[PDB]
RNA sequence: UGGGGUAUCGCCAAGCGGUAAGGCACCGGAUUCUGAUUCCGGCAUUCCGAGGUUCGAAUCCUCGUACCCCAGCCA
RNA sequence: GCCUGGCGGCCGUAGCGCGGUGGUCCCACCUGACCCCAUGCCGAACUCAGAAGUGAAACGCCGUAGCGCCGAUGGUAGUGUGGGGUCUCCCCAUGCGAGAGUAGGGAACUGCCAGGCA
RNA sequence: ACUUACCAACCCGAUGCAAACUGCGAAUACCGGAGAAUGUUAUCACGGGAGACACACGGCGGGUGCUAACGUCCGUC
RNA sequence: UCCUCCUAAAGAGUAACGGAGGAGCACGAAGGUUGGCUAAUCCUGGUCGGACAUCAGGAGGUUAGUGCAAUGGCAUAAGCCAGCUUGACUGCGAGCGUGACGGCGCGAGCAGGUGCGAAAGCAGGUCAUAGUGAUCCGGUGGUUCUGAAUGGAAGGGCCAUC
RNA sequence: UAGUCCGGAUUGGAGUCUGCAACUCGACUCCAUGAAGUCGGAAUCGCUAGUAAUCGUGGAUCAGAAUGCCACGGUGAAUAC
């Protein structure tokens, strides 16, 4: 599970997530799997749909998880009011708008790429779409 | 850097003398020649300039760039100054010490009549 | 240089064994014995000694 | 906290006084200033450090 | 563990730009320098910018810094 | 004077001989010799530091400025403005008489002189060495020693590379093992 | 789960931010036919683990661990 | 007209870096220091008396875009008002409209006074 | 002093994130000045009388909550 | 109770047992002025000397510093060093800011007297924003202002102050 | 009155002798070096007169190797209620 390593704060505020995602591109390898739904991802979403794929083709290949939590999600025990403070913080998760590219794989053919991207995708919460290295 | 070094010293009195904004007397130092300006309110124009790379005055000196130089300079912008119709000013001694022979120009601009 | 917080400074002369009559300026106060110089201390001579052990 | 309250008093005949507060502890040494005196209208030296 | 402020200080612009001033009156009450003394104006102890002379608030940038004076125009 | 007399002509024009200059400004000149006595052991001691005080006064000609410490650190047990050495900067005149005594007669004097080393310019040809006893200056009684006390000098000059001071103080004989 | 306390030589237990003190033990010598007792000498913990403040941490702060004590209620 | 010095406007299209050049005057380094004055030591700095020497450094000027810097058009984001949906987010009409990036621009421009040369 | 499938500072190139990051920066709002039309002075000051100081939901911007609540706490309509 | 940031929707203000931190002082120099100076860190060389005490040179640019939190400031330095000093003055104050009020804050200038500077000038505390407590009652010093027949005094007032 | 002209260990160099042969591993010599040690904690031992103490000499074993062993003499105590 990632996390970051050292904070500055320990509680961030909800916020929103709104607009559209900045890294669009498969920018580092050669196929994608890029986000289509909003939602947001915790780091066992992330780690879930990392060992799919890297058991799915096999230790070959090169992955690159191009999003990272940095955001800690607080929750209040159960059978506690409300009020008297915020939360605890419970886990971390990325918040995901629609064209993030979430993977990518390099040094396989693009078959097991579907195939690892379909096995990964399906432990995920967002919709999400294959994509292929574009030139410009 | 010296003359760097020379404009930081200067500065502080330069932008309280254009906030006052009082007509100034810039001096300007060098190891052989000495420059003396008076300056309008607004820092732009000059009115009246003198100074031992002018023969007028370096012709009835020994060596322009010692303490008689500077006050004969000093004698002059205040003669002129004087000509001129000005004569309050403020010193903007222009990041020197005011010692050597930039005290014999004020000085001598002093004795000849121009009010600072 | 300041006034009298510096020590007196005075010009003395040094001689060594080397028959090198030399006068400088040094605070000692008084004149100088000596046995090395700059001219003739064993320094060529003790690099040759250095170098020269093996076999 | 620990620094103490005192009365410069006037050293001309006047009763006039300044206040002030002095470390105690530190400047054992009285503290003597030049301030004004208004009963006088002059700048009179001012004693008694409390 | 929390749960503590101060009180708001209501700095900021109080005389904006274009805008008749008396003599005396607050300008800019601010922190540090943010803005900088210009012509007629003074720097109060607080940095509290105040009206010296009459006229109109005129806010400029000046000088190789791109500081942010504020003159006052005579008028 | 001597050296400096001896600069002026022979090594001024030495080194516009062995260099391609083109000014006659360009060849290297010493700029000044620092002559540091870092002691360290005054954390304690006054009288020690007094003593240091006097023994660099009396190898240079000039009284030393007692310096305090930049940072404060725990390593060595001293605080931030403590007086923990102290320093001479010879310059001029006294720089060359100076310069004279330490390659005539106080660089011999040295115990078991092997020669100085070649390799002890920071890059810019300011040469640094080091002294490890005061006797060796002829001026230290050593009847009146009590602390051995070495010290560093620091020939700082003009010259822009290393290999440049080599040819600057080589030209003065200067031992250079 | 909260509040408080403790962690320092093999064991029990003192430590004041600039040094680690005591007892029992252990090691060596001596007494003794030999062992116990006794006597003479010693040693000894860089202080639970990690991070930080400090010139400097056993000492101060924060977190984790392990063990104790008190509370965990009215319905 | 060209060059240099001073005081400004302007505040990176103005600054950096690399390369070339300048000293008749100016400037800088320089020469000396018992004096005016100065160093918590030192004429290094400050200061004074000078002018032998060099433009090496510095500074100015001329090139050079390696970088900094400026920067459209278009599109995108956002958003005021009115309306709509599948309504934790968006869409429509309409008004405003970036930031980043691209094409490109780019090694400043100028006022007063003073001196040197033609 | 000799080897090394391990980790890795700084620097450079590329990619994201931030309420308590900003070398950029809107719309709106706010303050000030001028002008036209419209509005039963709608404005300000002073004086007589109050009441009220438990608010609710709905849009938009948010905190808290689980972007739970016909939840709670603000801003604005 | 008070200070700083965020929430807080680009003027001000804005809530919650919302998220984070601090104060209940220090200083007679750490205030005033005049003159000067410029950091952190890293690299190289160098006696003891070491990863890190001093010296010298270079890179670097304020990543430093600011008596103590945080934010905003600061090179003309508000940072650092030295000389002389008491403006850490007294009476006022055009005009403003800020509060329901009590109150709090900023203030050019005027008068008297002063410090620094050659002078222009600057100085009514500190880079700013915390470091605090109304009234009553009473204590101490000054001032015939009052002083229950009258002259005093007691007590009261006023100014300073605890 | 000193770690000293005390003390001689240790170590470097140069050698002599014996012995086929001195590296492991002799003895002695010369030059140089010059530790520890300033009267010894608890405890413990020997000695009653030519004794203890102290000073030398010889021998056996043995090619060479004793500070041991066995002998020999020189000076020569104290104390025993």
């Amino acid at each position: 599970m990632l996390q970051p390593k050292r904070t500055k704060f320990r509680k961030m505020h909800k916020g929103r997530n709104r607009g559209l995602a900045q890294g669009t591109d498969v920018s580092f390898g050669s196929f994608g799997l890029k986000a289509v739904g909003r939602g947001r991802l915790t780091a066992r979403q992330i780690e879930a749909a990392r060992r799919a794929m890297t058991r799915a083709v096999k230790r070959q290949g090169k992955i690159w998880i191009r999003v990272f939590p940095d955001k800690p999600i607080t929750e209040k025990p159960l059978a506690v009011r409300m009020g008297k403070g915020k939360g605890n913080v419970e886990y971390w998760v990325a918040l995901i708008q629609p064209g993030k590219v979430l993977y990518e794989m390099d040094g396989v053919p693009e078959e097991l790429a579907r195939e690892a991207f379909k096995l990964a995708a399906a432990k995920l919460p967002i919709k999400t779409t294959f994509v292929t290295k574009t030139v410009m | 850097d010296k003359k760097s070094a020379r404009i930081r010293r200067a500065t502080r009195a330069r932008r309280k003398l254009q906030e006052l904004g009082a007509t100034r007397l810039v001096v300007h130092r060098t190891p052989r020649h000495i420059y003396a300006q008076v300056i309008a309110p607004n820092g732009s124009e000059v009115l009246v300039a003198a100074s031992t790379v002018e023969k007028a005055i370096a012709e009835q000196l020994k060596y322009t760039g010692n303490k008689d130089a500077a006050a004969a300079v000093g004698k002059a912008v205040a003669e002129r100054a004087l000509e001129k119709g000005i004569k309050d000013v403020s010193f903007d001694r222009s990041g020197f010490q005011y010692h050597g022979r930039v005290q014999a120009l004020a000085d001598a601009a002093r004795e000849a009549g121009l009010q600072f | 240089m300041k006034k009298d917080i510096h020590p007196k400074y005075e010009e003395i002369t040094a001689s060594c064994s080397c028959g090198n009559v030399m006068k400088i300026r040094s605070t000692v106060g008084h004149d100088l014995n000596l046995d090395v110089c700059s001219k003739c201390h064993p320094f060529f001579t003790g690099k040759q000694r250095d170098v020269a052990t093996g076999g | 906290g620990i620094r103490e309250k005192i009365k410069l008093v006037s050293s001309a005949g006047t009763g006039h006084f300044y206040t002030t507060t002095k470390n105690k502890r530190t400047k054992p040494e009285k503290l003597e200033l030049k301030k004004f005196d208004p009963v006088v209208r002059q700048h009179v030296i001012y004693k008694e450090a409390k | 563990r929390n749960g503590r402020d101060s009180e708001a200080k209501r700095l900021g612009v109080k005389r904006f730009g274009g805008e008749s001033v008396l003599a005396g009156s607050i300008i800019v009450r601010q922190r540090g320098t943010k803005f900088h003394a210009g012509a007629n104006v003074g720097c109060g102890r607080d940095h509290t910018l105040f009206a010296k002379a009459d006229g109109k608030v005129k806010f400029e940038v000046k000088g190789p810094k791109n500081r942010k004076f504020i003159s006052i125009e005579a008028e | 004077a001597k050296l400096h007399d001896y600069y002026k002509d022979e090594v001024v024009k030495k080194l516009m001989t062995e260099f391609n200059y083109n000014s006659v400004m360009q060849v290297p000149r010493v700029e000044k010799i620092t002559l540091n006595m870092g002691v360290g052991e005054a954390i304690a001691d006054k009288k020690l530091l007094d003593n240091a005080a006097a023994d660099l006064a009396a190898i240079s000609g000039q009284k030393p400025l007692i310096t305090k410490a930049r940072k404060s650190v725990a390593g060595f047990k001293i605080r931030q403005g403590y007086p923990i050495g102290c320093k001479v900067t010879l310059r001029g005149e006294r720089m060359w008489e100076f310069f004279e005594r330490l390659i005539t007669i106080a660089v011999p004097r040295i115990r078991d002189f092997r020669g100085l080393s070649a390799k002890s310019f920071d890059g810019r040809g300011n040469y640094s060495m080091g002294v490890r006893e005061q006797i060796i200056f002829p001026e230290i009684d050593y009847d009146k020693v009590d602390r051995v006390r070495g010290l560093d000098i620091t020939i700082t000059t003009t010259a822009k590379s290393d290999e440049e001071g080599r040819a600057l103080l080589a030209a003065f004989d200067f031992p250079f093992r």
